[PDB]
RNA sequence: UAGCUAGUAGGUGGGGUAACGGCUCACCUAGGCGACGAUCCCUAGCUGGUCUGAGAGGAUGACCAGCCACACUGGAACUGA
RNA sequence: CCCGCAGAAGAAGCACCGGCUAACUCCGUGCCAGCAGCCGCGGUAAUACGGAGGGUGCAAGCGUUAAUCGGAAUUACUGGGCGUAAAGCGCACGCAGGCGGUUUGUUAAGUCAGAUGUGAAAUCCCCGGGCUCAACCUGGGAACUGCAUCUGAUACUGGCAAG
């Protein structure tokens, strides 16, 4: 039910930094992140309609950590839901709660965050909640438990966080170690890099 | 006012019964077109009134026979 | 076309046959080996290909393809056929499923073996 | 500002003393993104050379569209020869739901909502030929004010 | 003869009945004439949980309808609460 | 035999637009009159006019703007091999609003739209773009 | 599969049913159904629904609920609201 | 459901990689062995067979088979056609049937409008609520395009009467 392979495998096949490591160190120390993976690694063979599609889908999964199936629900519901589907396919996958641990900073990867939140170390509204696919909502408090507070893996992710970009949509508050997840990012809140177009056309070929 | 039926007498030979076409005019469920459809029913009428080819009002009763379950009310255009 | 022409007589759905009829929309068939033999392929092909005539549990004598290289059959033989023809040769519409009742599976296979009923190697 | 996209390239070939000659068309399909739209069929007998060809013609005899928001102005037919083609404008957010000469066609000529439908022959170049008639014929509103002599306000 | 009874429906573990009229001899969850409100035994806080139009209950009681022992019990605890 | 008058006005007013033509005549009828009045009223066509007693001719005087016709389309709905009624619910827009669809109503020949605005449906004769 | 039907179609009167009724019986009349498909043959429980489809349709009727029929096969009644 | 204990500990496979269709190399065989949904591949440099390495796609599942709808406007009501691609009876007459120039009156059958009754509950959909989340359960709506009756309109079609 989750990907257990390697990450910089997986990074160096989309072509971008996927974030499958801390950011200590650079991807191109890590890898050849330029080449993609395997044998025939240096060859760009040229890319179909359909292939590009995938790669994208591929690289929007790879990136949250969502098997097909999930995936394929998550787009069904965001077509469901009334407004732009791409859009409303990346606002639900934002809202998850492992990737909520994530921007927040309890995890330096979106690995280990899921790893804290499958342990039982988060707590959603004073709630210690266990679902990495648990929709957080607007207005909703996530804490680190006590037990899981003096582990020093959540603070040096903590760290790393504040290194790294600050979301718009969460409060966090490192001393007390709780975010107030505020509202559901917009699509001009998120990244750019993502082309949910593409995602849209192949779930509706 | 009472639920009444008008047809034509396709029949009156069996004794003190008639034959009574209430053709309606339906629309086709699929192609759309209007297409005449028929409705045989055997009228009880006392005292053999109705002729052949007289239009005739008709109302639902008990029934009379193995296939007689409406009476006449009230004929018109009855010209020969 | 004209809409009385419809109204009289309407539009037949073209009625499909099947082009598996003795699986009897069995998604499998129990048969057993008439008789097994070798047989040669359509003009773009050169091979001996394997094949067994088989009496199925439901009366019919069809004929069926044995995939994979060698096999442990003979007449007598109860087999499992499926679905599938043999686009060359004529007239063959089942194979037999490797990994079944009397068929064993492929001998030293490492690839596809779940098409070939063969057991994961250590 | 002159997006162009190549639907197809397929070989061709000519019999001769010697024995068969092969070259190349390419069918493009340049446009603004602001209602232009324009096809152009090249030949050569090298895929590049044929790719250029067909991109000059394109450039040139371009055709301009009524486009109402980014969407269709009415439900359009359209045919040549054996390609007839459906297209219906659509709410915001559906996308390009278009084949694929159909799709590359509309996207550069500017249509970011149509449901579409290609019936008949889908061979790339008539398909593209349709669809570009029936883009140019469709008219806006207007159009249709001008012709009746009333306001626009008056038709809706 | 005519009754007013819970006919169990929900999840295993999580049982939610609806207070229907029946003819008694019909099944549980099977034929009813009126369907007069819900209980839901296992509604937590902050949640109605139990729902019961009285005016219907009164009318069909009028009629001659009997009253399932549950369903007097919700319908005491109905007016208590109210 | 001439099984559809309005059908043939439609035709001739069809073949008229193409080949140029400044004015169509045909037999008059109060209907083929009806629907004239209400394309002259939507700016299809210029003027109609009927003349005689006896055996009246209906008149259309047809409508250019750039050299090319003014009516566009002109298509029969309803005709004698098929009727077609629809409710106030289900009355067509015609390319999208802008063509208009003549329907007659109880209370007279009308337009689709002018149908929708007072609340009654009826026998769609034609569609005109 | 083009003709089918003699309680057959209708009437009068008795009987019968909790009830109308050829339900049944006696007589009288000679009708009745049928190309808008009678009769005959093959297949089938029906519906809410289900799957699919933009829709119109197509296919389908496990589960859940409504109706029907059956209870080894073929008949029959008794008791009883 | 909660608390504690120990220790990464007990827990990853299946299909595919010639085009359609995301993913390529080497070796073995040599029209053989075999593959295959279609088109095709293999006759001694096989990205198509078989093994390996590498990769792609799904993942406690993954393939194959059967079955239905879709694509299939390939029964075309929406929405096809018939000179030569399949398709105009060899030609006529004519009953049933289908269709019917133009005016007025009348009727109100088709048609249209409004109301009333019904269209079980579940299901589908919308906004909520409860299971840690989801599935699932559930409150209220919307819908059930239908059918029937009554009251109207009368342009069109039908009936009737005169032209
Ligand atoms: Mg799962
Ligand atoms: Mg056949
Ligand atoms: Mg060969
Ligand atoms: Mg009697
Ligand atoms: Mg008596
Ligand atoms: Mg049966
Ligand atoms: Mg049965
Ligand atoms: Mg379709
Ligand atoms: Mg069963
Ligand atoms: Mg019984
Ligand atoms: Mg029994
Ligand atoms: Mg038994
Ligand atoms: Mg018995
Ligand atoms: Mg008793
Ligand atoms: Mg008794
Ligand atoms: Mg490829
Ligand atoms: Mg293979
Ligand atoms: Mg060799
Ligand atoms: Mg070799
Ligand atoms: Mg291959
Ligand atoms: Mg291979
Ligand atoms: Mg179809
Ligand atoms: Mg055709
Ligand atoms: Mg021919
Ligand atoms: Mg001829
Ligand atoms: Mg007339
Ligand atoms: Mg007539
Ligand atoms: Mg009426
Ligand atoms: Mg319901
Ligand atoms: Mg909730
Ligand atoms: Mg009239
Ligand atoms: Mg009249």
């Amino acid at each position: 039910a989750r990907y257990l392979g390697p990450k910089l495998k997986l990074s160096r096949r989309e072509g971008t930094d996927l974030f499958l490591k801390s950011g200590v160190r650079a991807i191109d120390t890590k890898c050849k992140i330029e080449q993609a993976p395997g044998q025939h690694g240096a060859r760009k063979p040229r890319l179909s309609d359909y292939g590009v599609q995938l790669r994208e889908k591929q690289k929007v999964r790879r990136i949250y950590g969502v098997l097909e199936r999930q995936f394929r629900n998550y787009y069904k519901e965001a077509a469901r839901l009334k407004g732009n589907t791409g859009e409303n396919l990346l606002a639900l996958l934002e809202g998850r709660l492992d990737n909520v641990v994530y921007r927040m900073g309890f995890g330096a990867t979106r690995a280990e965050a899921r790893q804290l939140v499958s342990h039982k170390a988060i707590m959603v509204n004073g709630r210690v909640v266990n679902i990495a696919s648990y929709q957080v909502s607007p207005n909703d408090v996530v804490s680190i438990r006590e037990k899981a507070k003096k582990q020093s893996r959540v603070k040096a992710a903590l760290e790393l966080a504040e290194q790294r970009e600050k979301p718009t949509w969460l409060e966090v508050d490192a001393g007390k170690m709780e975010g107030t997840f505020k509202r559901k990012p917009e699509r001009s809140d998120l990244s750019a890099d993502i082309n949910e177009h593409l995602i849209v056309e192949l779930y509706s070929k | 006012k009472i639920r009444t039926l008008q047809g034509r007498v396709v029949s009156d030979k069996m004794e003190k019964s008639i034959v009574v076409a209430i053709e309606r005019f339906v629309k086709h469920p699929i192609y759309g077109k209007f297409i005449k459809r028929t409705t045989k029913l055997h009228v009880h009428d006392e005292n053999n009134e109705c002729g052949i080819g007289d239009v005739v009002e008709i109302r639902e009763c008990r029934p009379l026979s193995k296939t007689k379950s409406w009476t006449l009310v009230r004929v018109v255009e009855k010209a020969v | 076309a004209t809409v009385n022409q419809l109204v009289r007589k309407p539009r037949a759905r073209k009625v499909a046959k099947s082009n598996v009829p003795a699986l009897e929309a069995c998604p499998q068939k129990r048969g057993v080996c008439t008789r097994v033999y070798t047989t040669t392929p359509k003009k773009p092909n050169s091979a001996l290909r394997k094949v067994c005539r088989v009496r199925l549990t439901n009366g019919f004598e069809v004929t069926s393809y044995i995939g994979g290289e060698g096999h442990n059959l003979q007449e007598h033989s109860v087999i499992l056929i499926r679905g599938g023809r043999v686009k060359d040769l004529p007239g063959v519409r089942y194979h037999t499923v490797r990994g079944a009742l009397d068929c064993s599976g492929v001998k030293d296979r490492k690839q596809a073996r779940s098409k070939y009923g063969v057991k994961r190697p250590k | 500002e002159l997006q162009e996209k190549l639907i197809a390239v397929n070989r061709v070939s000519k019999t001769v003393k010697g024995g068969r000659i092969f070259s190349f068309t390419a069918l493009t399909v340049v446009g603004d993104g602001n209602g232009r739209v324009g096809f152009g069929y090249g030949k050569a007998r090298e895929v590049p050379a044929a790719i250029q060809k067909a991109m000059e013609k394109a450039r040139r005899n371009m055709i301009n569209v009524a486009l109402n928001n980014g969407t269709l102005q009415h439900p359009v037919k359209g045919v040549h020869t054996g390609s007839r083609v459906f297209m219906q404008p659509a709410s915001e957010g559906t996308g390009i739901i278009a084949g694929g000469a159909m799709r590359a066609v509309l996207e550069v000529a500017g249509v970011h909502n149509v449901l579409a439908k290609a019936y008949g022959s889908t061979n790339p170049i008539n398909v593209v030929r349709a669809t570009i008639d029936g883009l140019e014929n469709m008219n806006s509103p207007a159009m249709v004010a001008a012709k009746r002599g009333k306001s626009v306000e008056e038709i809706l | 003869m005519v009754t007013i009874r819970l006919a169990r429906h929900g999840a295993k573990k999580r049982p939610f009945y609806q207070v229907v009229v029946a003819d008694s001899r019909n099944a549980r969850n099977g034929r009813f004439i009126e369907r007069v409100g819900f209980f839901n035994p296992i509604a937590s806080e902050k949640e109605e949980g139990t729902r019961l139009d009285l005016d219907r209950i009164a009318h069909w009681v009028g009629q001659g309808a009997t009253i399932s022992d549950r369903v007097a019990a919700l319908i005491k605890e109905v007016n208590k609460a109210a | 035999s001439m099984q559809d008058p309005i059908a043939d006005m439609l035709t001739r007013i069809r073949n008229g637009q193409a080949a140029n033509k400044a004015a169509v005549t045909m037999p008059s009828s109060k209907l083929k009159v009806a629907i004239a009045n209400v394309l002259k009223e939507e700016g299809f066509i210029e003027d109609f006019k009927v003349e005689g007693d006896t055996k009246p001719e209906l008149e259309l005087t047809l409508k250019y703007f750039q050299g090319k016709a003014v009516v566009e389309s002109i298509q029969r709905v309803s005709r004698p091999g098929l009727r077609i009624y629809k409710r106030k619910d289900e009355l067509p827009k015609v390319m999208a609003g802008l063509g208009i669809a003549v329907v007659s109503t109880s209370k007279g020949v009308m337009t689709d739209r002018a149908a929708r605005q007072a609340g009654l449906g009826g026998e769609i004769i034609c569609y005109v773009a």
